[PDB]
């Protein structure tokens, strides 16, 4: 049972590592896509309620 | 003769009881050691199984 729990935790830890790697990759890619996209209209979003 | 016979019978029973108790004690101790070795050996095999599963 201890071995089985270890495999479950190992897969879970691998899942967390994969999620973190995917988040970092998205952040790097999101920066590239946003720069080529431009951010002209971001100011308009700051006064929908203020 | 009666006193010697009573004393001899009492001595013989005690010696027989002492011998049987020692024989049981030695057998139990050896049996306990054998069980501990098997349990110890099983622990090593479990560790190897756990290590293989981790890899």
């Amino acid at each position: 049972a201890q071995a089985e729990q270890e495999r479950i935790r190992m897969l879970s830890e691998a899942k967390s590592q994969i999620a973190d790697l995917v988040t970092l990759t998205a952040s790097r890619v999101l920066g590239a896509e946003l720069q080529a996209r431009g951010h002209d209209a971001l100011i308009a979003e700051s006064l929908a309620a203020l | 003769e009666q006193l010697a016979n009573a004393r001899r019978d009492y001595e013989a029973e005690i010696a027989r009881a002492r011998q049987e108790a020692a024989k049981i004690v030695a057998q139990a101790q050896e049996r306990a050691k054998q069980q501990e070795a098997e349990i110890i050996a099983q622990a090593r095999r479990e560790a190897e199984r756990l290590k293989e599963e981790a890899r």
